[PDB]
């Protein structure tokens, strides 16, 4: 896209998504086997 | 939501997380998320960061 509005919106949600935590974001979290995902180390990659 | 993807979850994604994931501690969420492919890669991105920053074990 021209990731201008589109960059600056997905920045501000993916900040919300991600803030530290939310109660039930631990459950959207391993439904997208984030916990697994950490051991993976895909935190480090670039993709 | 095509120039940018997520201008409709910019209200709907941002109010159900801004309303708690207590009573949005469904896959209403997901639901949302799934929205702006790369707002759903930057979560899952970011998520597995704020884990590795927590609890890293090895990686």
């Amino acid at each position: 896209e021209g990731q201008s509005d589109e960059r600056a919106l997905l920045d501000q949600l993916h900040t919300l998504l991600s803030n530290t935590d939310a109660t039930g974001l631990e459950e959207i979290d391993r439904a997208l086997g984030i916990p697994e995902l950490v051991n993976q180390g895909q935190a480090l990659e670039p993709k | 939501p095509n120039r940018s993807i997520s201008p409709s979850a910019l209200q709907d994604l941002l109010r159900t997380l801004k309303s708690p994931s207590s009573p949005q501690q469904q896959q209403q969420v997901l639901n949302i998320l799934k929205s702006n492919p790369q707002l759903m890669a930057a979560f899952i991105k970011q998520r597995t960061a704020k884990y590795v920053a927590n609890q890293p074990g090895m990686q």
